[PDB]
């Protein structure tokens, strides 16, 4: 219940904070104040339209990287084993197969960003 | 068999390979300046920015 | 593709239906599932080309919902009988469920249409492992559940793709539609006998394979894949026309070549079963298959269609491409009738 | 009046018709996910359905 | 010597063809040796 | 607490309604953040650690991804919201009434059985080993590497090949 | 042989000689197409021979 | 062994060969623009291999007895024929453009395998990618039909996206009034009624579209009649090129490998020229294409494959 | 555990239902199946938490893992499509229909 009510505590801090930030200063709303913000420019047009990521193949691959850190994270409990010479043997394969798909994708040019 | 609907259909091309429309790139048109920390002050860059 | 790749994706494709059919635990089925459909969809879209993007997207997407329906089946499974494998008190809708999402990944109707549109899509040499290889696994995984499933359900889907793949390849003039269409009937056949007599749906999938893949390797000889292409054998080459055409009658089912074993045999088990309606249903509907195939050897072999000027090159240079696979599934898939109580 | 018209309208060309009619009414289709999935859907419904009545 | 272009056939590939008949061979005499042992052993198991 | 876990599969599955009405990707992942946060916490009060914890880090990076990929592909001038829709809207609200409508329904004909609303959270947690020390779902998890290495295998397996394969798709 | 030019862009040329003797007498062949009054004509000449000779 | 992707893993690769002058350098220029000398004496130069300009008989000079066939097997289509009557009722115009055309891809294909694989270099005198100007300029003379050229134009879609193009071009420009002039002296008597706006045509769709389109990939050099001489000069030039601008420079051995296993085959080479559209110009009916077809499978050496037909002089069949 | 199995299990159900029926945009499909996902994970660790299974206890994690890898496939195929057309509609997929 103490975190429960610790995490609730942060988040009426938090929501009080700006409730007042909104509520006591002095407003004036007009809209040239309102409208977007470009360098003192008009928007030449929105910013909803596609913007390209160049990193777009290193980003998928974090997916799979994350999912190899979660196979990996039970190793502190793993290792209180009494088949030492498996967990060592599996846990080494595994980090190994890491290695060599980090390299092969290095080698094949996937960390190069994509102009 | 043709029938009401199948008229408009056009045989397939013989390599896959389909033309297409072209896709115009339309690049991003970003202001940088004239007020910016690195325009020096008085710089309209209108960048035509990918990504 | 570079050769690292080409070792690593194969080696995949080919592990994925090891680990379904020697898996005891369904979860490691399911792995085995997920390992095919991951694995071959690279193959798939190496072309790079619009058609293929499209039809690796509609094969991912009808794929992952299967899989996922099977998953849900299996964690059901789970909370009901602590166990990892379906056993006769399981509940009778998780087996539904089973049936309906492997049916759905092995292409039967009404979840039919992806089928033909994937196969319009990808090229010969990629077809061929998607309408013989990729469907060992499903149909082993259904056999291994076959004392529990559900007659009604499984005789609904195989009469229905019956009539769709009997009615569908009618219409269609592309070669790899047709093939598409023709796998859905003959899936028909097998999912028909399957709750019956597994070792029949065994040796209907058998047969077919033998027939589909020299099919496929005949369409690649030429890259044929269109009617009026195919029509061009007899000046491109001419040897190869005895055999298609008695390769198409077999998988149309007449009674001289092998394709009559199984759809005979078949019709036999369900006779002894009490299947008659059915039976008689599919026997009538599976000679529109005969018809749509008796036009493509009409248009190939029996008569002689126009040809093109550019065509004396083509028999000018050499060609090396039938393979010694060819002929021998070939033979021994349309000249076998004899020996077919061994193979029963 | 029978032999060349009225005997080939009634056995052959009739089964002929109806079977082009229903090819023509089956294989058009409009190619879209969107709809594949939603007959999928219609599937998916009939089998609980039927599952549920024949119980 | 017809040929502009080397026959890619224009000789026998003397191993490929030494191993298929060797491999013809010996997969004769293994099937004779394997039906003389099974019809003895069809008789040792069924008294003669 | 007694409404403690029903609440939270409840709040789960208003989380799952709205990712199924598909506003926006952007939306989508806002929701789906939101629901892997209360699966943890129904995994959590079911006595598990791990396995939530793990569940809401891998959802986390995931849906880190995907906002990326949304912000460049999935995009449209004028995104829609759960409310912009005023079909989406309707059929939310009828969604959550109808869930409602649907619990108290399933409680009048059967008192007892898929719902226990009545004698509702004396059910969540049956057997534990009251003095053992080694019960914690890591332990199990861990397992991997000894007595189930297979699944080790496999599923580093998956990963190896998804690199190739993935690589491959986007040449 | 030179390593590098300062130049940026410039790259070193291997056969510095072939190269210069064999655009020297390009000039020289397309000069002859111009009137032979021609002050382009004369001057380019004798330009371009001073530097084949050297 | 047949190169293929295990003699690829264990060597013979493409880029383990290529040199500074393995090249693909096509020579172009109108009617009698002096070209096959240029391209004999760059070849000679850059000690590189000359192919003739593919004709009528390129395929049969290059494969079986490599003795010209007669004109049924090798295409019906005649030059002479085209010249003395270009408007002619039995589509020749046309016929002979695609099997100049579907020549000129097996030549090219041909000479890209021959550099992919010896590391050579080629000289080519035209191309398939120089090859639309006289369907052009048929068309815009009325020789052919406007369906002949959707035809041409679709099969150029089908095959040339395959294939690198070549290095350098090498364009001799020479004005149409001494074009005639050159053909007159040539004096080949079904030559000379070939019309001037006939070779305007060509130089117009020439200059107007395939040096601007080679320009964007290749290396193009443009030398007038006077500088064509002396080919040394264009040696030099084509010595001191340097190719910064091509798809050729991002291929790499797993490219080159795919590509030549396309070469290699012949058959896939060729397979899009057959595609079946039914054009009348091209189309032959099944009674005059058997008769053609059992006429050449019996000449002698074309019956069965190449290293089984006893008759020219091959033994040991028994065995092979 | 009764009620919470009800919810989850319409919670798939619903995720699968926003699956069949699309709407356009492809990454939305993308993430329902993503929580249909997430509910069978959270199905099975519930289940092995009931039963105290621990030998069980190994398969959500392979879920996860099985599931992630699909999904990396899944978003690398938008990339295509996307480069292919311009955008992620599912209604450019219909160049097949002939
Ligand atoms: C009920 C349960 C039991 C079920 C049992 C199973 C039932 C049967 C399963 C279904 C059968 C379908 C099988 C499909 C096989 C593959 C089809 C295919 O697309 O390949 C066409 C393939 C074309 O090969 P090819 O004509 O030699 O092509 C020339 C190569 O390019 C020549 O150059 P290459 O070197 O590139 O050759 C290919 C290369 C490529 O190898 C790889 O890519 C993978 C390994 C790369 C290592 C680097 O492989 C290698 O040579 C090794 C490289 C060293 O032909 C076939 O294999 C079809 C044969 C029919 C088999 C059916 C048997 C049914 C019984
Ligand atoms: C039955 C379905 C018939 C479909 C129509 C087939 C057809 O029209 O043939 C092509 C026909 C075009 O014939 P073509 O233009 O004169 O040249 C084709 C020859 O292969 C030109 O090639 P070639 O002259 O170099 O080789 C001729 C070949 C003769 O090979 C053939 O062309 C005839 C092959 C079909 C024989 C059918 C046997 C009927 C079985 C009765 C049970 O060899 C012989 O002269 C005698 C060898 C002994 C006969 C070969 C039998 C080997 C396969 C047996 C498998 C039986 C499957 C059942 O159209
Ligand atoms: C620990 C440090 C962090 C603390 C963060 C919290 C900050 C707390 C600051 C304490 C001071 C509280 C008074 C702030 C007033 C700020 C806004 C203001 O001045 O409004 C004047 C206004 C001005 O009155 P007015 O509305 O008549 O002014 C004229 C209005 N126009 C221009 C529209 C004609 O007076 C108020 O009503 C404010 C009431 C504040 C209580
Ligand atoms: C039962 C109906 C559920 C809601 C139907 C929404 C409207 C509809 O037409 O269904 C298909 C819908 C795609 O609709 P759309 O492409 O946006 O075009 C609308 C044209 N009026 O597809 C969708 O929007 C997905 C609907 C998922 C509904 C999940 C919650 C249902 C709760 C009951
Ligand atoms: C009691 C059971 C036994 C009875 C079984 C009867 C089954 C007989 C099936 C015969 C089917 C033959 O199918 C035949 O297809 C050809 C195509 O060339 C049609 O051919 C005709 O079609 C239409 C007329 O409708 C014309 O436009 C066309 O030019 C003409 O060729 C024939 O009209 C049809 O009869
Ligand atoms: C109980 C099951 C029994 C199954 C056995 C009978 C098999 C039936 C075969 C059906 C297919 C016959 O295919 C037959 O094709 C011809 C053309 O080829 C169609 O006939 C067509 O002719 C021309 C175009 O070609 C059109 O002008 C005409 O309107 C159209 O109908 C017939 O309408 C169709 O019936
Ligand atoms: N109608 C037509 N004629 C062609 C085509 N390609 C070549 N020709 C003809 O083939 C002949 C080639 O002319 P040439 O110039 O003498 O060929 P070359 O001897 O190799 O090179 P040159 O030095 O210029 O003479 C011309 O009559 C022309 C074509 O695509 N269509």
């Amino acid at each position: 219940m103490n975190l429960y009510t610790v995490i609730f505590i942060n988040i009426l801090l938090s929501l009080t904070l700006i409730l007042v930030a909104f509520w006591l200063p002095q407003m004036n709303l007009y809209s040239e104040k309102a409208n977007p913000y470009e360098c003192g420019f008009d928007p030449t047009s929105s910013a909803r339209l596609p913007f390209s990521m160049k990193f777009f193949l290193v980003a998928i691959t974090f997916l799979l990287f994350d999912l190899e850190i979660a196979l990996l994270l039970p190793l502190p409990w793993a290792i209180q084993t009494i088949k030492t010479s498996t967990m060592m043997i599996m846990a080494f394969i595994l980090v190994t197969i890491l290695s060599l798909g980090l390299a092969y994708e290095w080698t094949q040019k996937g960390l190069e960003w994509t102009e | 068999y043709p029938s009401k609907e199948t008229a408009h259909w056009k045989p397939p091309p013989w390599n896959d390979v389909d033309i297409l429309k072209e896709k115009a790139v339309t690049n991003m048109t970003l202001n940088f300046g004239p007020q910016h920390p690195a325009a020096h002050g008085v710089l309209r860059l209108v960048l035509e920015l990918s990504g | 593709m570079n050769p690292i790749t080409l070792a690593i994706i194969y080696f995949t494709i080919f592990l994925g239906p090891v680990i379904t059919m020697s898996s005891t635990n369904l979860m490691l089925m399911w792995v085995g599932l997920e390992f095919s459909l991951l694995a071959i969809i690279p193959m798939l879209i190496n072309k790079k080309n619009p058609r293929s993007t499209e039809a690796a997207t509609k094969y991912f997407v009808t794929q992952a919902t299967a899989s996922m329906i099977i998953l849900l089946a299996i964690v059901l499974n789970y909370k009901q009988l602590g166990t990892w494998m379906f056993q006769q008190q399981t509940n009778g809708l998780i087996l539904n469920m089973t049936l309906m999402a492997l049916s759905m990944k092995l292409g039967l109707a009404p979840f039919h249409f992806w089928l033909p549109e994937v196969t319009q899509g990808i090229p010969l040499h990629m077809g061929l492992i998607l309408l013989t290889w990729q469907k060992i696994a499903p149909l082993s995984i259904l056999i291994q559940i076959y004392p529990l499933l559900n007659s009604t359900i499984i005789l609904m889907l195989a009469i229905t793709s019956i009539f769709m793949g009997a009615w569908g390849g009618l219409n269609q003039t592309q070669m790899r539609k047709i093939m598409a269409y023709s796998s859905i009937a003959h899936m028909g056949w097998m999912l028909a006998i399957l709750p019956y007599n597994p070792s029949l749906t065994l040796l209907n999938l058998m047969i077919y394979i033998i027939l589909t893949a020299p099919m496929f390797m005949a369409l690649m000889l030429n890259n044929s894949m269109t009617i009026n292409s195919i029509s061009l054998l007899w000046n491109k080459t001419p040897a190869m026309l005895t055999m298609i055409s008695l390769m198409l009658l077999s998988l149309g089912g007449l009674p001289p070549l092998t394709g009559f074993l199984p759809k005979w045999i078949i019709i036999t088990e369900l006779m002894k079963n009490n299947c008659l309606i059915m039976a008689t249903l599919m026997a009538m509907m599976a000679l529109l298959n005969l018809f749509f195939y008796t036009r493509l050897i009409y248009s190939t072999s029996l008569t002689m269609f126009p040809t093109n000027n550019n065509s004396k090159m083509m028999t000018h240079q050499t060609k090396t491409k039938p393979n010694l696979m060819f002929s021998t599934l070939a033979i021994m898939s349309t000249m076998t009738l004899p020996l077919a109580p061994q193979l029963i | 009046l029978l032999d060349l018209i009225w005997l080939e309208k009634t056995i052959p060309k009739s089964t002929s018709t109806l079977h082009t009619n229903m090819t023509t009414l089956t294989t058009n289709q409009k190619g879209l996910i969107k709809l594949y999935f939603m007959s999928f859907l219609i599937n998916i419904i009939l089998i609980i359905i039927l599952y549920s009545i024949n119980l | 010597k017809f040929y502009v272009r080397e026959p890619v056939n224009a000789k026998p590939n003397w191993l490929a063809v030494g191993l298929s008949v060797g491999a013809s061979v010996f997969m004769w005499i293994y099937l004779i040796q394997t039906h003389n042992e099974d019809v003895l052993e069809y008789k040792r198991r069924n008294g003669l | 607490m007694n409404n403690y876990i029903f609440v939270l599969s409840s709040l789960f599955l208003v989380g799952c309604l709205g990712l199924a009405l598909k506003p926006s990707p952007i939306y989508g992942g806002l929701g789906l953040i939101v629901s892997g946060f209360v699966g943890c916490l129904m995994v959590l009060g079911f006595g598990g650690s791990f396995l939530g914890l793990m569940v809401f880090l891998i959802y986390l990076g995931g849906m880190l991804v995907v906002f990326g990929y949304t912000t460049a592909m999935a995009t449209e001038e004028y995104p829609e919201t759960w409310g912009s829709n005023w079909l989406i809207l309707g059929f939310l609200v009828l969604g959550v009434i109808m869930e409602v409508f649907l619990i108290c329904v399933l409680n009048y004909y059967d008192e007892v059985g898929v719902i226990n609303l009545d004698g509702l959270g004396d059910w969540l947690m049956y057997e534990v080993d009251d003095v053992g020390v080694m019960l914690e779902g890591g332990i199990g998890v861990a397992a991997m590497y000894s007595c189930a290495t297979w699944m080790m295998v496999v599923a580093g397996w998956s990963l190896f090949a998804g690199i190739f394969i993935i690589i491959e798709i986007t040449r | 042989l030179k390593k590098t030019t300062g130049l940026v862009g410039l790259a070193v040329c291997d056969t510095p000689h072939e190269r210069l003797t064999i655009l020297y007498t390009k000039t020289l062949d397309i000069l002859k197409h111009f009137p032979k009054h021609a002050a382009y004509r004369k001057y380019t000449e004798q330009i371009t021979n001073e530097k084949l000779d050297m | 062994l047949r190169y293929g992707l295990l003699a690829a893993i264990l060597g013979d690769k493409t880029t383990k060969k290529l040199h500074e002058y393995s090249r693909v350098i096509t020579v172009d220029g109108n009617i009698c623009s002096g070209k096959n000398k240029l391209a004999k004496e760059i070849a000679q130069q850059l000690g590189m291999k000359h192919y003739p300009e593919a004709g009528i008989q390129y395929s049969s000079t290059t494969t079986g007895d490599g003795r010209p066939l007669d004109i049924e097997f090798s295409g019906s289509c005649s030059l002479e024929k085209f010249y003395d009557d270009p408007k002619s009722n039995d589509g020749n115009s046309y016929r002979l453009q695609s099997w100049l055309y579907a020549s000129r891809l097996l030549q090219y294909a041909d000479a890209l395998e021959h550099l992919l694989s010896t590391g050579q270099g080629v000289v080519l005198e035209r191309s398939i990618y120089s090859d639309f100007v006289f369907l052009e300029a048929m068309y815009n003379q009325g020789y052919i039909r406007k369906q002949c050229v959707d035809h041409y134009n679709e099969i150029k879609r089908l095959t040339l996206p395959e294939y690198l193009p070549p290095h350098a071009v090498i364009y001799i420009d020479v004005p149409v009034p001494e074009v005639q002039s050159r053909i007159q002296k040539k004096g080949d008597p079904h030559e000379m009624k070939v019309t001037s706006a006939y070779l305007q045509d060509i130089e117009n769709a020439y200059k107007k579209t395939f040096l601007p389109k080679m320009s964007e990939m290749c290396e193009v050099l443009v030398y007038d009649s006077w500088e064509a001489e002396d080919p040394t000069k264009v040696v030099e030039d084509i010595e001191y090129l340097k190719y910064n601008k091509g798809p050729w420079l991002k291929q790499d051995d797993w490219t080159f490998h795919y590509l030549r296993m396309l070469v290699q085959d012949k058959t896939e080479v060729l397979n899009y020229t057959t595609i079946p559209v039914y054009l009348p110009e091209i189309t032959i009916g099944a009674h005059q294409g058997s008769r053609i077809y059992n006429s050449f499978r019996e000449l002698p050496g074309r019956k069965y494959a190449p290293g089984y037909n006893a008759e020219v002089g091959d033994k040991w069949i028994w065995l092979k | 555990m009764p009620s919470t199995f009800f919810n989850l299990t319409m919670a798939f159900s619903l995720s699968l239902l926003g699956t069949l029926m699309f709407r356009s945009h492809l990454m939305s499909t993308l993430l329902c199946l993503e929580g249909m996902v997430l509910s069978l994970f959270i199905m099975t660790s519930v289940t092995s938490l009931n039963s105290n299974s621990m030998s069980s206890m190994p398969i959500p994690i392979t879920i996860l893992v099985f599931a992630a890898c699909e999904a990396a496939v899944g978003l690398a195929l938008l990339v295509k499509v996307s480069n292919t057309y311009g955008t992620d509609y599912v209604q450019n997929l219909n160049l097949l229909q002939c």
